[PDB]
């Protein structure tokens, strides 16, 4: 009925520093299907696209949004989600390695 | 192995506010979505018509938005005449495999809620009370029944039959991951992490081990295989161990596109 969402981070191609890439943010396994999820560099939001909603044997829902970005090794990714679930918004940083 | 499934997700917030959308699966493709907006549904790959007529396409299309603006009213009156509270999820699954067996089941916060057997509607076992009176109201319509019989099985297999011969080649598409190494978070004391990532493969099943030479390490770790916008695959492996154990450790990925030639990659430091 109210299943909170597992969030992961993860990029589509090996980082390298300057290198074009995709940073992906896969959240699942959630109920009811109302969430926000946002990419950010350094706190700030970035244009994310996002996959329609689509939903799993035992009905829960899952979704996955990515953005496009060229990773340095100074600056910071994460991805921040709101769903009913969560009493504060729930931020999972993307670690490099 | 190739499944095909169809989804609804129908939210009520209020008397107010509702939406609907639909999409559709092939195996691990989207071949179709209805959004809410939409008066009709998009054709998301050029083999997605499959063999069926443009009268053909038209007739399910309108069919399919008959019952869209039909749903939401009944809905709308089973919550009244029924004093159910907002807010409702309610979630439906169809499809079928070829042997073909079609199925129609739905889920109601989600919890599995109703399906259709036979040529009846069937409430779970499991279910509230009231949607027995939902049960009742459909088992009366005679034409619905009737023409979810012949959804199921009339045109699902006929469709699923020409979308897989005209999808095919797409469908069956061998595509190489890249991998690449890191070294992840300490997990304690003299113990480190080595993470093995692997992405852009496809299809999904997919074995990577952490080895010494050609003996297999346990202690090693799956995460879960997620999607790439591209509809390619990502796997995250790891390992635990300890700093002086470091020694000639590899990170092995076998995969469908790579025949019996598997990728290797080493740890050196
Ligand atoms: C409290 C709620 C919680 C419970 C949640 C579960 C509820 C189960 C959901 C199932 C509800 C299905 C309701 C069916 C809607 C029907 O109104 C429509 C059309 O009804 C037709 O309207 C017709 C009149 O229409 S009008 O001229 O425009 O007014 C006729 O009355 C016709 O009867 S007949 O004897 O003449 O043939 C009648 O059946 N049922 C359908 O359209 C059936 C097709 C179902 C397709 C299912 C596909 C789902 C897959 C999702 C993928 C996108
Ligand atoms: C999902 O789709 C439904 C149905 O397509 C949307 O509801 C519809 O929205 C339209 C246009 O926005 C509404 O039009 C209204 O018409 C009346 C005329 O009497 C007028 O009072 C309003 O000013 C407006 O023009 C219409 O009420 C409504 N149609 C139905 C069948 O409910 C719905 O909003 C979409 N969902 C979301 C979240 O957008
Ligand atoms: C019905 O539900 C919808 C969606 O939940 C409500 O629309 C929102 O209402 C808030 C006010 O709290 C406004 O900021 C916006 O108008 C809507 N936001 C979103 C995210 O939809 C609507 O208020 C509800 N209608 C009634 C009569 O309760």
């Amino acid at each position: 009925i109210q299943r909170p969402p597992k969030i992961q981070v993860y990029s589509r191609h090996p980082p390298e520093d300057g290198k074009p890439n995709y940073l992906n943010c896969y959240v699942y396994g959630f109920h009811p299907p109302q969430i926000e999820i946002d990419l950010l560099k350094n706190g700030e939001k970035i244009k994310s696209e996002q996959s329609d909603l689509s939903f799993s044997k035992d009905w829960s829902f899952y979704l996955l949004s990515h953005a496009e970005f060229t990773p340095n090794s100074k600056d910071q990714y994460s991805c921040r989600v709101k769903h009913v679930t969560l009493e504060q918004p729930r931020i999972v940083k993307w670690d490099r390695d | 192995p190739f499944s095909f499934q169809g989804l609804q997700i129908s939210s009520f917030a209020n008397r107010s506010w509702t939406r609907t959308d639909g999409l559709a699966w092939l195996g691990e493709l989207q071949p179709y979505t209805w959004r809410n907006e939409s008066d009709t549904i998009r054709f998301l790959k050029p083999w997605s018509r499959g063999t069926f007529s443009d009268q053909q396409w038209e007739q399910l299309q309108h069919t399919l938005l008959v019952y869209r603006s039909s749903f939401t009213r009944d809905i709308w009156e089973f919550v009244e005449k029924l004093h159910v509270e907002y807010p409702l999820e309610i979630q439906i699954a169809t499809g079928c495999e070829l042997l073909s067996e079609s199925f129609l089941r739905a889920a109601f916060q989600g919890r599995d809620v109703l399906s259709f057997q036979g040529m009846s509607w069937v409430s779970a076992p499991d279910a509230p009370p009231f949607i027995q009176e939902v049960i009742k109201v459909l088992n009366q319509n005679q034409g619905t029944k009737e023409t979810v019989h012949w959804l199921l099985h009339d045109i699902w297999p006929e469709l699923v039959r020409g979308v897989l011969q005209t999808g095919k080649s797409e469908l069956e598409k061998q595509v190489k991951p890249e991998a690449w190494l890191s070294s992840g978070p300490s997990p304690g004391p003299g113990r480190l992490l080595l993470v093995c990532h692997v992405s852009g493969f496809y299809p999904k099943p997919v074995r990577v081990m952490w080895m010494r030479g050609e003996q297999e390490e346990p202690g090693t770790r799956q995460g879960d295989v997620m999607p790439n916008a591209d509809s390619t695959w990502y796997l995250r492996v790891t390992l635990d161990v300890a700093a002086g154990e470091v020694a000639g450790l590899s990170c092995q990925v076998k995969h469908s596109s790579l025949g019996d030639q598997d990728i290797i990659l080493y740890w050196h430091h």
